[PDB]
């Protein structure tokens, strides 16, 4: 009764992980800049 | 700062990764290589992380932490180590929530503590029942979780040889299990299911003269050869400083030889004027002195180790002899039958000495069919003595299998509603991180994760029954007490224990400074 | 199972290609070429050839130990046990990624799978026991099955008789150690001799004489070199050299005095384990008798079971032990050094068997056709039970296991299967290196089976399908039983690795 | 010298690799459940994500000719199909497989193994050809089959889940052209910002541009004329001819000619009785207030592309050589205002003379959409406009893969012989497309195309895969059905295209210059 599976590639995040991380460091820097109390930069 | 707390959680996320498919008896393994090219295939976490390149400290200190884990079961190493994995990501949430690391490690521990009260609630007792309950219990208890590799498959042939084993060495006063006196063998050859268990002691190695006699006849005695243990070195007499013979005649210098002449003759006479047969010692023998050993009937052996004798000296039940002058027939040992046996094709024997009576040495013939299944038998052949060393230390017994962790993971959520406060969103993220057991096993058995806990929700909850848990098996039922899945209380309790206290020590680093090693 | 897995299927499969061409009887044997020492090795068997083999992977390695396990219990054909293994490789590279099956399940449909090949290697058996009389005739087409394997088969009908007369010069002896092979370069492989004796490469002394008749044969682990060595740390204190002179002197008599030990027991012949010295050595031709030095270790063991023997160190009593004889001791110059060839032994307890061959490749490689076709005949004369071989057996179980496949259905039907379609493969591969079509020859042997007949097989020399038994092709239980377990075992273990870790090299 | 050539040991073995390798990228694209890539370019860092491998594999270097034949005939499914066009390469690494493995057992010649496909082709022509439907003879059915022929077709790019949304564009579109096969009549702009349903279809066209400086934002009943003549340049002339004169005097004169040059030239324009001027080229200043002066319109920049369009969609006519004033034809719209759609206001035609041509108005969130419901809608009415020519159909959606092997396997039984293999070959590999598009939904593979197997063999043709419940359901009921004309060229061309792969017995690497 098992069966289910249905994995093949175990890797399915591999190319949608670090894409979230480099996202998460653009993400992380307006979370500085956010609202009245947020912080500015320099380019 | 704060930076560094996902740096030591994403270590342990890596290595929980990898280590997920290796939860539970479906799970798969990891083959470990030496840097020299030695492989070795186990499930085992402990020797994973034993042999591997690690960096961060925490996977250096899950190595000391199985020490103790493996000291008390020594089965489903897998479903333990990782649990204290999955607090490091609830952990994580109350750091972007701002908990004080102290108030989760406390947090942890409180919540751990009702976890004892709940786990003995409906644990049976042995003790009221018989031996005969005794070992059928122990019987089919670790034929689910023990095996997790190769023989897990014909393991029913390992179990039943594994209960008679513990019943020679234990006797019927109290409880008592002493794992250091049974010894594990092995082989490469024939198949796993032709291993055999005699009561004695089984020397691997084999005589060291060809034309020694193979098998021995029943004598005048118990029917042994009355073995006896010789520490002295078999030689002439050799000062351990230097000697200088003056030779001043040729009788004197041939003499020097009668003197050695005379000494394997009392030597062997000793063995004689006894009356014991086969005799081995530590060190070799000469070449001379062969001879005179053969034509009197004494089989012997050499370069045997100092472990060995241990359990030769059990089933003897004599005295280590220091010196040859300490020889006696009072210092004999007893015996029943020894044969020698050769194994694969042209590959060595090996003394098989058996026991009549009921003794506390008890050696279990090993064979395998691979090397590496040998290598993986070390760890896969000999648990017994561990699982029922908690069984007959404490008599409270519980069910496994991912059933008690959901039961108890409920209890304390009920309890942390109560509390309010900070202790709502601590403790019932410790409760919700310990489904991961039962949920992994849903990830080789191929089972829903929300359907997981909405299955064992339905069923723990009103009925009072808490063995309703994740099957593996693919049976008709999910009850463990009907599937005969049986884990120790006391062991699954320190299993518990410790794998909470671990939290009260990475869930507070801050800074890290390693000097260069 | 995509990244996790990826060198463990196709990497052991390319290891099986190359020795695709080494299985079966008319397959052909691979050179081994070492990158040091500048050597070389012809070697048909698995188990030297994937030893010296470079494997970058780390489940071919496994494949060495497995293999290691068939070369002491069976050591023939030993290719087929990691090609079985590859094939079940392939099939899973199916199963579980297409199909999209857990590891695990088609493991336990491979589990079920061998718990029904066993049954149908039982049941199919023959037993062929009891009366020693049409069982040893058959033994000479018994061994033909797996005699030859190499390209030397011209050799068959002649060791046919030199193999079945070895174990009955044994009777009944188990141990591979009373049988001596003798491996002689020149000549043809139909030269062989096989006599009651033992033949060995030294020589006798000077004025041995040539033939020697009733003599009788005595061993020992003594040290003739020189002097006498005693004990450690000795020395000698003297106050000049007339006493030194004395010293070194006397021993050479005292030795003779052991020599007069020797006199004393009447025998003809004497063999000592080490060098010995010429004063010693003149001592034995005053009294007539032969002697033998410079073996190392097992020059007196292999003697010893031929003459039936025993090591005498003190040589005090010339009553108890043993005393061995030959009736004819003589030497006998075979091929350029000369041999010392016995004759008349006192008893059967031993017997040797003499080759030669041109090529020293067919030495060393023709030596391990007769160690592994005696330890047949002892399996034939404990295990009393024969199957047919000759690509019919894989055929027989694919018939238990499609059945088996009816009562499980459900998705594990297609790991046990494919399990049935990877012994159809074996006799594909087996049938490969002869040239042949594979289409014609398995259809043919295949529904011949399932329509009753179990006594067809496949026939690579004319190409067509012929009965086992008329052909000669049987194999023993403990031989087919000893391959089918742990080749179905050996991926088992390959298919539970869902992970590589590679250390750093030191 | 430096020239690397394999045998038919080597070359055997890496043709086979080079098109599985490269091919397993388009085989998650399959579908409207597919998937999609990303491409990572060296130059100007730009990336294109799309299920069309057209513009996938084109970009991507490769150095095993096997995939490039496959790249070609792709521009020829650009032709027809253009959207889920991956499976002619899918299909193709699979026979290249299939042959891989029936090589390695089978042992044959390879050049009996293409003829085992080429009798195999035949049987597949004949299933499409008995299973054909003809709608077109009852016309309220044929443009309400349109709408299921639309929803097999218009599901390709992330936007599929608007299709219901998207449906009615393309239902009322083709309904307009009657007969227009172009792409240059079908007007189709883009536009950032807005809802992703935004998009409507309005009648009318759409211009990007504005009025320079005087021109009323909103004209009515304008006489629309379109010319290629210059004037922002002026006097440019690229004659033989070089300027001499005495005085300034005679200077300014031609400059006073000039504007007798353009006063002349306004007035063969006002001539026309037109009240709105397009041109191909800028305007200058001076023509620019003349038009102004006498009420006429003015729009310029309209490059080669955007010149036919104004007169396509509108059915005017573009006028050149003003000498002949009522020789030529002058477009009609019966509102001609500027609207705001975005952030740019574009300039909005209604009530067009002809209706031969209409405009889609594209709004989507991002520019990532912009040129991906340009592949979407790069072929839509033109797929539609190909059922309209050839109006035989037959149901898609994976089952008529699995149809046709039950003409092969039927075939295969009367051929026998040898050649059978290559044939069942082709049976097994053609039944492993729709596995392939059932893994990229994430469902079951096995016992759902195991049932499909044994129901076409029961003799239902209607029975399918159900891509949203995962389960078998009819295709008459889901709506999935495809023309004759381009399943035909897909199952075709996939075949041919592998049997000159299978005959490459070595590889020869030139130095590179």
């Amino acid at each position: 009764p098992s069966n289910a599976t249905f994995k093949n590639k175990e890797k399915p995040q591999e190319v949608r992980k670090a894409n979230i991380i480099a996202a998460r460091s653009v993400a992380d820097a307006i979370r500085t800049s956010l609202g009245p109390k947020g912080m500015d930069k320099m380019i | 700062g704060l930076e560094a707390k996902k740096s030591h959680i994403l270590a342990a996320r890596s290595v929980a990764s990898i280590i997920k498919t290796s939860l539970g008896p479906r799970g798969l393994d990891k083959i470990l290589i030496s840097p020299d090219g030695e492989i070795t295939i186990t499930n085992d976490g402990a020797t994973i992380l034993s042999q591997m390149e690690l960096d961060n400290e925490i996977a250096k200190l899950l190595v000391q932490l199985s020490k103790s884990q493996d000291d008390e079961i020594g089965d489903g190493t897998t479903g333990v180590v990782v649990l204290a994995s999955a607090l490091l990501d609830q952990a994580l949430e109350l750091i972007q929530k701002g908990i004080h690391p102290i108030k989760i490690a406390n947090g942890f521990d409180e919540a751990a503590k009702l976890a004892i009260s709940k786990l003995e609630e409906t644990c049976d007792d042995i003790s009221a029942s018989n031996d005969e309950l005794f070992r059928d219990f122990l019987l089919r208890a670790a034929k689910t979780s023990l095996g997790s590799k190769i023989v897990s498959k014909d393991h029913d042939r390992f179990a039943e040889m594994a209960v008679e084993a513990v019943i020679n060495v234990m006797d019927k006063d109290r409880k008592d299990v002493d794992f250091d006196l049974i010894k594990m063998q092995g082989r490469v050859g024939g198949s796993i299911s032709d291993s055999k268990l005699i009561n004695g002691v089984i020397l691997d190695k084999d005589f060291s003269h060809p034309q020694m006699p193979k098998c021995v006849l029943p004598k005048e005695g118990s029917d042994g050869v009355k073995l006896a243990i010789l520490t002295c070195p078999f030689e002439p007499p050799k000062p351990k400083t230097k000697h200088k013979l003056d030779i001043s005649s040729v009788e004197e210098y041939q003499k020097l030889q009668t003197y050695e002449q005379d000494k394997f003759k009392e030597m062997i006479d000793d063995v004689k004027k006894a009356g014991a047969d086969v005799v081995i010692c530590q060190w070799g023998f000469d070449d001379e002195a062969n001879h005179l050993l053969l034509q009197n009937d004494l089989p012997a052996v050499r370069w045997v180790g100092g472990q060995e004798l241990e359990h030769i000296a059990i089933s003897t039940n004599g005295r280590i002899v220091p010196r040859f002058q300490d020889l006696s027939k009072d210092k004999l040992g007893t015996c029943s039958r020894i044969y020698e046996q050769e194994f694969g094709t042209t590959k060595d024997r090996m003394l098989i000495i058996e026991q009549s009576k009921e003794t506390k040495t008890v050696t279990c013939f090993v064979r395998g069919s691979n090397k590496m299944i040998v290598d993986e038998a070390e760890r896969a052949l000999h648990d017994s003595l561990c699982v029922v060393r908690n069984l007959v230390k404490d008599s409270r017994v519980v069910y496994g299998g991912g059933a008690a962790e959901v039961t108890m993971s409920l209890a304390v959520s009920e309890e942390a509603d109560k509390q309010r406060g900070i202790d709502q969103y601590a403790f019932r993220g410790f409760a919700q991180a310990l489904d991961t057991i039962p949920m992994t096993l849903a990830e080789n058995s191929g089972l829903d994760p929300i359907g997981t806990l909405s299955t064992l929700k339905s069923k723990q909850l009103k009925e009072k029954i808490s063995n309703i848990g994740v099957d593996c098996l693919g049976y008709g039922s999910n009850d463990m007490k009907e599937l005969f899945v049986v884990d120790p209380f006391i062991g699954k309790k320190q299993q518990i224990l410790l794998a909470t206290q671990l939290c009260r020590m990475i869930l507070k680093i801050d800074n890290v400074i390693i000097s260069g090693k | 199972a995509e990244n996790a897995r990826l060198s463990a299927f196709v990497g052991a499969i390319a290891v099986g290609d190359l020795v695709k061409s080494t299985l079966g009887p008319k397959g052909m044997d691979k050179l081994l070429q070492s990158a040091s020492s500048n050597t070389c090795m012809v070697t048909n068997d698995g188990a030297t050839i994937l030893k010296s083999i470079p494997l970058d992977n780390p489940a071919a390695k496994v494949l060495v130990n497995i293999s290691k396990v068939q070369d002491d219990e069976v050591g023939d054909g030993t290719t087929s046990v990691t090609v079985l293994s590859a094939e079940l490789l392939r099939e899973a590279e199916k199963l579980i990624d297409q199909s999209k099956i857990h590891p695990q399940t088609i493991i336990e449909g491979y589990r079920l799978a061998s718990a029904a090949a066993l049954d149908a290697l039982t049941k199919a058996a023959v037993d062929n026991s009891h009366d020693k009389t049409m069982f040893r005739e058959d033994l000479i087409h018994i061994a033909k099955t797996t005699l030859s394997s190499k390209i030397l088969s011209q050799d068959k009908d002649h060791f046919a008789e030199l193999a079945t007369n070895a174990i009955l010069r044994l009777k009944g002896s188990t141990n591979l150690e009373h049988i001596q092979i003798i491996k002689i370069l020149g000549g043809k492989l139909s030269d062989s001799f096989l006599d009651e004796g033992f033949i060995l490469a030294k020589k006798f002394g000077n004025n041995q004489p040539k033939r020697i008749e009733n003599a009788k044969i005595l061993i020992a682990n003594t040290t003739l070199d020189t002097d006498k060595v005693k004990i450690f740390g000795t020395k000698f204190k003297v106050d000049s050299t007339a006493k030194l002179a004395q010293l070194e002197k006397a021993e050479r008599e005292k030795m003779k005095n052991k020599i007069a030990k020797i006199s004393k027991f009447g025998i003809n012949t004497f063999i000592n384990r080490q060098l010995i010295y010429d004063y010693p050595e003149q001592l034995f031709t005053d009294l007539g008798i032969n002697s033998i030095e410079h073996a190392d270790f097992e020059g007196v063991e292999r003697l010893a079971l031929v003459t039936g023997g025993e090591v005498v160190s003190t040589f005090d009593e010339p009553s108890k032990c043993k005393l061995g004889e030959c009736d004819v001791i003589e030497e006998i110059m075979l091929g350029e050094q000369p041999f010392l060839k016995f004759s008349g032994c006192k008893a059967g307890e031993a017997c040797t068997i003499v080759l030669r061959g041109a090529t020293d490749q067919t030495l060393d490689e023709a030596e391990r056709s007769l160690h592994d076709a005696l330890s047949v005949l002892s399996q034939t004369t404990k295990e009393t039970r024969t199957v047919l071989g000759g690509g019919c057996a894989e055929m027989v179980m694919s018939k238990a296991v499609d059945t088996e496949a009816q009562n499980i259905d459900g998705k594990k039907s297609l790991a046990v299967e494919a399990f049935a379609r990877a012994l159809r493969q074996l006799p594909t591969i087996l049938a490969d290196n002869a040239g042949f079509d594979s289409s014609e020859l398995v259809s043919k042997l295949r529904s011949s089976i399932y329509n009753g007949i179990s006594t067809s097989g496949l026939d690579l020399n004319n190409g067509t399908i012929a009965d086992m038994r008329q052909l000669g092709i049987v194999e023993s239980y403990k031989l087919k039983r000893a391959v089918v377990s742990s080749a179905s075992e050996a991926a088992e273990v390959l298919l539970r690795v869902d992970n590589i870790i590679r250390a750093r090299p030191r």
